[PDB]
Formats: C-alpha cells, structure tokens, sequence
C-alpha cells in the first residue's frame, strides 16, 4: 500500500492528458 | 439485479481476457451493447497507449508485488482501494487501474496462472463497483467513461 500514491499520481497524469483532448 | 457490476464486469474481463490470450472475443456485449460495445473499443485504445507508455512504472510494481498465485491477486484488492484514499475519483485511475489488471493478465497467462485472470478482474470490478458506485453512477457509468476519453477532432 506505500506504493498507492504512485498509481494515484500516474492516474492524475492520464487524467490531465486527456482532460485538456 | 446489478447491472452496473454486470456490465464493469463484462467490459473489464474481456480487456483482460484478450489482453492476456492476444485474442478478441468474437461474441457481441451483453445487452446495453452498445454502451459496453464503445466502452471497450475506448479501454483498448487508452489502455494499449497507458500500457505503452508507463510500461516502466508497471513492471516495477509488478515486480514487487511478485504476483504467482490467486492469494496475491486478494493482496493486490488491498493495494487497489487505495487509489481513492485520498478523496480523490477520476477516469484517469480507473482506467489506470484497470490497464495495470492486463498488465497483471498478461504476467499470469505466462507463468501458466490463468486460472487467476478471472478473480483479478473481478477484483477489479469489486473495487470499482462496491466501493465506488457513487461516483459512476453521477458520470452515468460507462457512458461518462466513453465520453470523457473522446478526443475532439475539431477543425
């Protein structure tokens, strides 16, 4: 679980590219 | 009588499922089809490109968690409800999450765990369904998923 925040931060990257298509 | 886990399950298996075996299922969706129908020709084309493009951070959690068997695949559903700890849902971790399940997928069929493609996707599904319900529900489901990762081609 200490390696959530990765997954949180590279889904926040994913929803940013897509969110300014 | 939840369609809602019905279709996620549907739509998030048959990514893994053909992620993991590199073949479609040639059977239509289920019915709501069409909604099911876009929203996997959308988690291919987001999730190849996540795949592709992260392959990086995925192998290096893949490899750490050191997936071998269907208890690991329970350990991950832990690891998983944490994407939200924060308050924060967006399109961008569900899909995330769920192109990290086929990356998971594609792991097991090669070291002959294939048995355990079905509990990782319905472990998916769980999380994202039993925990998260509100907030498809508000984006109308899988149709806010389909909208949301439609790139505009406006000229």
């Amino acid at each position: 679980i200490w390696l959530a925040q990765g997954a949180r931060r590279l889904g926040d990257e994913i929803n940013a590219y897509y969110a300014r298509r | 009588s939840d369609e809602l886990y019905r279709q996620s399950l549907e739509i998030i298996s048959r990514y893994l499922r053909e992620q993991a075996t590199g073949a479609k299922d040639t059977k239509p969706m289920g019915r709501s089809g069409a909604t099911s129908r876009k929203a996997l020709e959308t988690l291919r084309r987001v999730g190849d490109g996540v795949q592709r493009n992260h392959e990086t951070a995925f192998q290096g959690m893949l490899r750490k968690l050191d997936i071998k068997n269907e208890d690991d695949v329970k350990s991950l559903s832990r690891v998983m409800i944490h994407v939200f700890s924060d308050g924060v849902t967006n399109w961008g971790r569900i899909v995330t999450l769920i192109s990290f399940g086929a990356f998971v997928a594609k792991h097991l069929k090669t070291i002959n765990q294939e048995s355990c493609i079905e509990p990782l996707a319905e472990s998916i599904t769980d999380v994202l369904v039993r925990t998260k319900r509100d907030w498809l529900v508000k984006q109308r489901g899988w149709d806010g998923f389909v909208e949301f990762f439609h790139v505009e081609d406006l000229e």
